[PDB]
């Protein structure tokens, strides 16, 4: 297989400012016919992929000259000379020099704004759920930027592994922030074994990590 | 006006089969190699299969070879993907895509530039069709309150919500107060639990002073189980 290494994995751009995404292939994409089989696609949230640039440097019909593709052999770049706000989404490179057709891992482009620390809230499990035999504890991180955040669960100070899941909203169209929910799931029996449930949040908008916690039963 | 329309997706048990179709319009179908490419939930694009314009040549990804069969009908301008021996990891949105330029059978004769079928990048993609492969049975959600409290209140603003837990399959819809309240609402993407059941949360921030003067109800609809729940969320 030809492996595509796409960088950077994420890019926050200021509107009006240039932006570059790079693609390295594990071998040359140059073909015998003299064309180099490198393609750039964009995919907006909820949409199908759209072709931007074909065969390294050719703009697909309808794509504006803000998009410039360059490169050769194993090294390629897509540049957005001026960035408009509508360009947010995922960008993928793809090669068709050989089968399998392979894609880069993608670059998530979001809008840059000033740092905003998350508001952090914690929710104990409901009595209704406990009755059913399971306990879910929820930690909410609300309206923050940038997207990078670390949320860890501590139960009586013991770090939790393998029993939590999180998900994050799309960047807000009005204030450019994110929100994130993390859910720790335990059996009722395990939940009743311990006292303090804590969510530890690390984000660059916070001078030090923040911990929100509660005592079970209170 | 070139368009591809996929159909045939659905919820499937592992080991079973499903057939996808892609009906096309506004181009000479048989002149174009065609592709299937899939996208797992929250993941990138993964190429699955390719078929030459004349249908004589097919190629598959390692992950689907021996399980999937690509074919086409050049009389009906339809592309197919027969998906057998389905695995959980086959769960994805499946899209039809068209090679960006025409390419026909090789000339093994009167020249020597290529003795094989030529494939290049796709231009047009269809919207896709979802195949979800799971051993789970249909199951209605439990809707639990995320109660507002001191642990969710600061500066006169409280957070509250609902946890819509243990349902299958997707989707569920959630609104607040019959859809009248959208300000300050965040409804998160569902997560698939190790149990094979989905879970999702929706939260909203409101004045803490309103908790005694205003009713907050999350409206949860899970069509596959015909479940409609209106859950009142109150301080405990």
């Amino acid at each position: 297989d030809i492996v595509m290494t796409q960088t950077p994995l994420s890019l926050s751009v200021t509107p009006g400012q240039p932006a570059s995404i790079s693609c390295k292939s594990s071998e040359s994409l140059r073909q015998s016919n003299g064309k180099t089989s490198l393609y750039w696609y964009r995919q907006k949230p909820g949409q199908s992929p759209q072709l931007l640039v074909f065969e390294v440097s050719n703009r697909f019909s309808g794509v504006s000259d803000r998009f410039v593709g360059s490169g050769s052999g194993t090294d390629f770049t897509l540049r957005i000379s001026r960035v408009e706000a509508e360009d947010v989404g995922f960008y993928y490179c793809m090669q068709s020099k050989d089968f399998p057709l392979t894609f880069g891992g993608g670059t998530k482009v979001d809008l840059k704004r000033t740092v905003a620390a998350p508001s952090v809230f914690i929710f104990p499990p409901s009595d209704e759920q406990l009755k059913s035999g399971t306990a879910s504890v929820v930690c909410l991180l609300n309206n923050f930027y940038p997207r990078e955040a670390k949320v860890q669960w501590k139960v009586d100070n013991a770090l939790q592994s393998g029993n939590s899941q999180e998900s994050v909203t799309e960047q807000d169209s009005k204030d450019s922030t994110y929100s994130l929910s993390s859910t720790l799931t335990l059996s009722k029996a395990d939940y009743e074994k311990h006292k303090v449930y804590a969510c530890e949040v690390t984000h660059q908008g916070l001078s030090s990590p923040v911990t929100k916690s509660f005592n079970r039963g209170e | 006006r070139v368009q591809l329309v996929e159909s045939g997706g659905g919820v499937v048990q592992p080991g079973k089969s499903v057939r996808l179709s892609c009906v096309v319009s506004d181009f000479p179908f048989s002149k174009y190699p065609m592709y299937w490419v899939r996208q797992a939930p929250g993941k990138g694009l993964e190429w699955v299969a390719a078929i030459s314009g004349d249908a004589w040549h097919v190629v598959y990804s390692n992950s689907v070879q021996g399980r999937f069969l690509v074919s086409r009908d050049n009389v009906k301008n339809t592309l197919y993907l027969e998906m057998n021996s389905l695995k959980i990891e086959d769960t994805a949105v499946y899209r039809c895509a068209r090679m960006f330029q025409e390419s026909g059978p090789p000339r093994l004769d009167r020249w020597s530039g290529r003795n094989y079928y030529y494939y290049s990048g796709m231009d047009v993609w269809g919207q896709g069709t979802t195949v979800t492969v799971s051993s789970a049975s249909t199951k209605g959600p439990s809707v639990f309150p995320l109660a507002p409290s001191s642990k969710s209140t600061s500066g006169g603003t409280a957070a509250l919500g609902c946890l819509v837990k243990d349902y299958f399959p997707e989707p569920v819809t959630v609104s607040w107060n019959s859809g009248a309240l959208t300000s300050g609402v965040h409804t998160f993407p569902a997560v698939l639990q190790s149990s094979g059941l989905y879970s999702l949360s929706s939260v909203v921030t409101v004045p803490s002073s309103s908790l005694g003067t205003q009713t907050y109800i999350c409206n949860v609809n899970h069509k596959p189980s015909n479940t409609k729940v209106d859950k009142r969320v109150e301080p405990k």
